[PDB]
């Protein structure tokens, strides 16, 4: 019954902070090449040779200076970490979009100053 | 269900309607279109790869067969002749260009016409609804010119749509059409029913205008990759990229460079997208691609020699026209487990300073370029650089490269079906056995403990008796002498089943090696009969029993044999296929798949279940209706009912239901016009299979009442009939129908004394065509009714019982081979000249004493033991005593100089395989 | 949705072990032991980032064993009914359309398809289409889905999604 309709969720993701696809990717190839140099090493289970090439695909961000930069932005705003990460990684392009995709979003914060959070996800790109 | 009564009572083909797409009737414009791209897309279209011939029936074509091509779409099409029919009583229309496997090819070609077509009607659709929707906002405001952003969707895009002639044609237009109107689309619909990325951010920031500076429209660009020269020459604008970049600067794209990238951007996917350029390119990859294989840190040590991958376990520049037969597909399977990365370019790598070094993009960077020193036109220039310089790496380069890869693997799966197509064409191609029938098959099992069963099957193939053998697998000359005394008694035990039972041909399993045994131990009991006189020669035959033991496994046996065990019912299958191995092929390959347990090729697991299985059953419906099936007997034999689905124009429903009625009514097919009058059968069906079903007019006797055709036992088409009567007429010169033609059967010497020629005309001048060819084999017919045209059978060679036995094949045992053999012995001539050993396939091994170690070898008892495993190399194969020359030396082992190791591909990257294993090291 | 969470594990200790890489192998179990599961409570879990603290094991009486509560920082991928995510299309067939999201894999039933969305057997790729063709989902393409559903089978937890909502469509 933890859903981001409602926001009702557990202590554990009270307690836990959220990380973007662009975050997960680092963190995974970091990973992967630490694992790569060991030696008789049991080898990455083919489910995270999967999420991996998922995670890849979908980067929205490609330097980690450029996800630190999205990062102190999005902490400047008043967001719960999860409307933060849905956003982040989803990146709608519209106001009307990302009201319509995360219907939390819509009746908590003005539309012009969502216009203006989501042009500079958009400018953020590279 | 229900579906199966539409298609019993359908007078259609049962394979046509059953097909994915239904046949529909082609307009001779539409057939002149189909049969011209079938030929250019399935005749006259090289593969990339190096692909061989694969037809057999022949014992490349030009435009000629364009023509046979639309014969064969209109009989199709059409007129709803199958495959079959059309090769065997539509030849003149069809050959000498086409012949049956051909027609399957443009059957199968004939239904990516059919898509292709479908989808070019959908997608001009949708050209039109956007090209009237789009012309709204200027009908109502004629006098605003369009948007930059609002490209015209003139004729030019829609007849590029109507010129596409493939689907990756297909695409490049689709995708092109997106780039442009794909954002608008859905405001379309809601006006047509009410009326009833990173692209967008530079649309909506207004970097499009900015994009149509740089000097070339996409399609411009495309033109000059076409004719590679600046067939459009570049314009020039004033200001620099920068100063035009300040006017866009936007919240968007603060800083002009930002702009400028952005602007950038467009260039490099409009150039992409645009399907000229597109079109280009995949021309070029065609013709420049080159593989590259590294292998993964996986597959640095899981590629050994005996891998299948070795081979190309690195390459370097190695074109993708190299490739040949189905080595893309193990390069792809390599790849699949992680074994290896492929890349494929157009550009040599670590190829520098070659001559004419140049990758593609420098090529074309003329194209696009200002011959100026003017500072505003290097920075334009190098504007326009970046821009195709990432529409080539980003966009064009990985699409044309994976598409490339595709239509390569495509190409490999479909050799490797060629290539299970060919071994069941072999197969199903066998006579019956004449002798020089009553067949006594023999089958036994590896283990020493099991027994030997006999069985006997008649001239019909149904099992009168059969004969166990507890102690027939034990040798005659063993030192035992209890083993002698109970070997002894099971020869007379046979000796005495032969002598009564009088078996024309005894086959035994090719099981393994102990086989051979088994065949001297028959041939000798039936040369003691033959030595006295008292009983006739019987051929023993050595036959494969991989068939037999798929009949063994299938549950099919269990009914037809209960209390049968497992041995004696493969014993029944050896001895029914060599009297007829289409029937039992085809019975023993049930609808449940079963064919595929055989084993055709070592990677048919890995191409299309459906293809592969579709070209199968073509060669099961190719030799059933060549050979042709006899009701009556399969009604008296249930196990030969399985060649009727196979009829042409019946398949598996009809079959069935043309054997129920029969039963049903407890009749014969006495003649073919039963087919219609009794069996209520669509005229457009019987002219299908009438003339390939046969029936056996001289087992009726006088038992039938009805008026028996003597023409029904024979391949002349019932629609011919009358003209085989004339020709008999003709033949005996008379100056009745029914006498001339039943007396010429029993001397047809007066047919040669026939003038075809001549007929030829008559026939034409009354408005039939040509039927030269049917003619002749209406001729053929009457001096030999249903003449099997089969290839007489053959005792398997040395080779195909070294195979047969040893289970084995070059590839997998070949010289300088590393195998693993268990000393059996040491061979002596005190004074010995080797070891002894066995192999696990049956093949008994020899290690020369100078080859047993690498320093010199004093006495080789203390070297090896009996029982002992040896690693030996293969140096010599003799598959004729089964018998092979085996190295157990440490340094032939090593092969530092790589004398025994199978050859490397051509553009292997030794350097690569050099650094690997010396970074190794260190 | 992918996190970042701490968990704790304790990790048990044959004597071969106490050595003098006791905490090395401590933490090699730790990671081949808690990567690649997944669980109902708190979903996937991808991959160990760091370890926070290896506490210290107990000798547990008569058995020769150690056991370590080890305390760990991992990131696992938990998705949630109601949310929107993108996803890979890796087969597509008349009876509807199979993603995956990570880990995940997704099936998208008819109902949760727009109407102008019709099968179509006759194509030769299957796929998803209306009449207008403005949007083509096949094989590979990017997909946003509403998530509609969670089942947990045999220590992993499978979703149905759905896109049957407004602005999801392939971009």
């Amino acid at each position: 019954e933890e859903d981001a309709s409602q926001l009702i969720f557990p202590k554990e993701f009270e307690t836990a902070e959220t990380l973007l696809n662009s975050e997960v990717h680092m963190l995974l190839e970091h990973r992967k090449q630490q694992n790569e140099s060991a030696e008789d090493e049991q080898e990455l289970s083919e489910v995270f040779m999967k999420t991996l090439n998922y995670t890849a695909r979908f980067s929205r961000f490609k330097n980690r200076e450029t996800i630190a930069s999205v990062r102190s932005l999005l902490l400047q705003k008043k967001l719960h970490k999860f409307e933060l990460a849905c956003l982040a990684n989803l990146c709608p392009e519209t106001a009307e979009e990302s009201k319509a995709l995360i219907p939390s979003l819509e009746g908590r914060f003005e539309d012009e100053e969502l216009q203006q959070i989501l042009d500079d996800i958009q400018t953020k790109r590279s | 269900t229900d579906q199966d009564n539409e298609i019993r009572a359908t007078d259609l083909p049962e394979r046509f309607q059953l097909r994915s797409i239904p046949v529909k009737g082609a307009e001779d414009d539409e057939l002149e279109e189909e049969a011209d791209w079938i030929y250019r897309n399935a005749f006259a279209t090289p593969t990339i790869s190096l692909q061989e011939s694969c037809d057999y029936l022949d014992r490349r074509k030009g435009p000629s067969t364009i023509q046979k091509i639309k014969e064969a779409l209109g009989f199709m099409r059409n007129q709803h002749f199958e495959v079959p029919f059309i090769a065997f009583y539509r030849k003149e229309y069809v050959e000498p260009e086409l012949h049956i496997n051909d027609l399957w090819r443009v059957w199968q070609w004939d239904e990516k016409w059919t898509q292709l077509r479908i989808r070019k009607e959908n997608l001009t659709r949708l050209f039109e609804k956007m090209q009237a929707y789009q012309y709204e906002q200027i009908s109502a405001d004629p006098d605003k010119p369009l948007a930059d952003g609002i490209r015209a969707l003139d004729t030019t895009d829609m007849e590029r749509l109507k010129d596409v002639q493939s689907m990756d044609e297909l695409k490049d237009v689709y995708n092109h059409f997106l780039l442009y109107y794909g954002r608008d689309i859905p405001k379309m619909q809601n006006a047509a029913k009410a009326s009833r990325d990173m692209y967008t951010i530079c649309q909506s920031a207004g970097l499009d205008g900015l994009a149509k500076k740089f000097g070339l429209t996409p399609e411009q660009f495309g033109e000059n990759l076409r004719d590679s020269y600046q067939r459009h020459e570049t314009e020039q604008f004033p200001a620099e990229p920068l100063e035009l970049a300040k006017d866009y600067v936007c919240s968007q794209f603060p800083t002009p460079e930002a702009v400028l990238e952005g602007a950038r951007y467009m260039v490099a996917l409009q150039i992409a997208r645009e399907p000229l350029v597109r079109q280009v390119l995949r021309q070029t990859f065609q013709e420049r691609a080159k593989l590259n294989i590294t292998p993964t840190k996986k597959g640095r040590k899981d590629v050994d020699e005996a891998h299948y991958a070795y081979s190309f376990k690195y390459l370097k520049n190695k074109p993708v026209k190299e490739l040949r037969d189905d080595q893309f597909l193990k390069i792809c399977l390599a790849e699949d487990e992680g074994l290896l990365t492929t890349d494929i370019s157009i550009d040599l790598k670590g190829v520098e300073g070659y001559g004419n070094d140049q990758t593609y993009f420098e090529e074309i960077k003329q194209f696009y370029y200002r011959d100026e020193f003017s500072h505003q036109v290097q920075e334009w220039n190098r504007q326009r650089t970046m821009a195709i310089e990432r529409a080539l790496q980003q966009f064009l380069y990985v699409q044309m490269a994976k598409e490339l890869k595709n239509k390569l693997l495509a190409e490999a799966k479909e050799y490797v079906i060629k290539a299970c197509s060919r071994k069941l064409y072999n197969w199903l191609r066998v006579a019956p056995y004449r002798p020089d029938i009553r067949v006594l098959g023999i089958a036994f099992s590896s283990a020493r403990d099991h027994p030997v069963f006999c069985a006997l099957v008649n001239g019909e193939g149904e099992v009168t008796d059969f004969l166990r053998l507890p102690h027939f697998t034990k040798r005659r000359t063993a030192w035992r002498e209890e083993e002698r005394e109970k070997k002894a008694q099971d020869i007379e035990t046979l000796k005495k089943f032969l002598l009564n039972k009088k078996p024309h041909v005894v086959t035994v399993a090719g099981e393994n090696r102990d086989a051979q045994m088994l065949i001297e131990d028959v041939k000798r009991i039936v040369h003691e009969l033959d030595q006295g006189q008292q009983l006739s020669s019987i051929g023993v035959e050595l036959v494969d029993n991989e068939l037999a033991i798929l009949y063994m496994n299938s549950k099919k046996s269990e009914a037809e044999f209960r209390d049968y065990p497992p041995v004696l019912r493969q014993a029944v299958s050896l001895a029914r296929r060599i009297q007829d191995p289409l029937i039992e092929f085809a019975q023993v390959c049930s609808s449940d798949e079963d064919i595929l347990c055989l084993k055709f090729h070592p990677l048919q697991e890995h191409v299309v279940k459906e293809e592969l299985l579709n070209a199968l059953y073509c060669e099961f419906i190719n030799r059933v209706n060549e050979v042709g099936v006899d009701v009556n007997r399969a009604i008296a034999h249930p196990y030969s009912q399985a060649l009727i689905q196979y009829v042409c124009g019946l398949g598996p429903r009809k079959g069935t239901h043309l054997l129920k009625i029969l039963k049903q009514n407890n009749t014969r097919l006495e003649s073919r016009t039963q087919l219609v009058t009794m069996c209520h059968m669509g005229p457009k069906v019987f002219m299908n299979c009438a003339g390939f079903l046969k029936i056996d007019t001289a087992s009726l006797g006088d038992s039938t009442d009805s008026y028996i055709e003597v023409l029904d036992g024979s391949r002349v088409h019932p629609e011919t009939y009358e003209w085989a009567r004339k020709m008999a007429v003709d033949a005996l010169e008379y100056d009745n129908p029914a006498g001339a033609l039943e007396e010429i059967l029993e001397n047809p010497e007066r047919l040669k004394d026939l003038d075809l020629d001549a007929f030829a005309e008559e026939l034409e001048r009354q408005g039939y065509g040509d039927k030269h060819i049917t003619l002749y084999d209406i001729r053929a017919e009457l001096s030999c009714r249903y003449k099997d045209l089969r290839t007489a059978y053959r005792s398997p060679n040395t080779e195909e019982i070294f195979n047969m036995l040893t289970k084995e094949t070059p590839e997998t045992f070949y010289i300088g081979k590393l195998i693993i053999c268990n000393v059996t012995g040491i061979a002596h001539r005190g004074q010995a000249i080797g070891v002894k050993t066995r192999l696990d396939n049956g093949v008994t091994g020899f290690i020369p004493t100078k080859f047993l170690s690498d320093k010199v070898v004093k006495r080789p008892e203390e070297r090896v033991k009996v029982g002992m495993t040896v690693h030996c190399r293969i140096m010599k194969i003799d598959i004729e005593k089964f018998s092979a020359d085996l190295t157990c030396r440490t340094s032939d082992l090593m092969d530092r100089n790589n004398e025994w190791k199978l050859p490397k591909d051509t553009y292997y990257d030794f350097d690569a395989e050099a650094a690997d294993h010396k970074q190794e090291e260190d | 949705m992918f996190y970042h969470i701490s968990l704790e594990h304790e990790i048990l200790l044959h004597p071969r072990y106490f050595g003098p890489n006791l905490l090395n192998t401590v933490k090699q179990k730790l990671f081949t032991e808690v990567e690649g599961t997944c669980t109902g409570k708190y979903g996937f879990v991808i991959a160990v980032t760091t370890i926070d603290n290896i506490g210290a094991g107990v000798i547990q009486p008569g058995r020769g064993f150690v056991l370590y509560p080890v305390k760990y920082k991992a990131i696992v991928f938990r998705p949630f009914k109601g949310e929107v995510v993108d996803a890979v299309v890796t087969q597509v067939n008349k009876v509807g359309l199979f993603t995956e999201i990570g880990p995940m894999s997704c099936f998208i039933s008819r109902h949760s398809i727009p109407s102008e969305m019709e099968f179509d057997p006759n194509s030769n790729p299957p796929c998803y289409k209306t009449m207008d063709e403005d949007i083509v989902i096949q094989q590979d393409d990017e997909i946003r889905l509403k998530i509609v559903g969670t089942r947990v089978d045999k220590n992993d937890i499978f979703a149905i999604g759905s896109l049957m909502d407004d602005y999801l469509g392939l971009v």
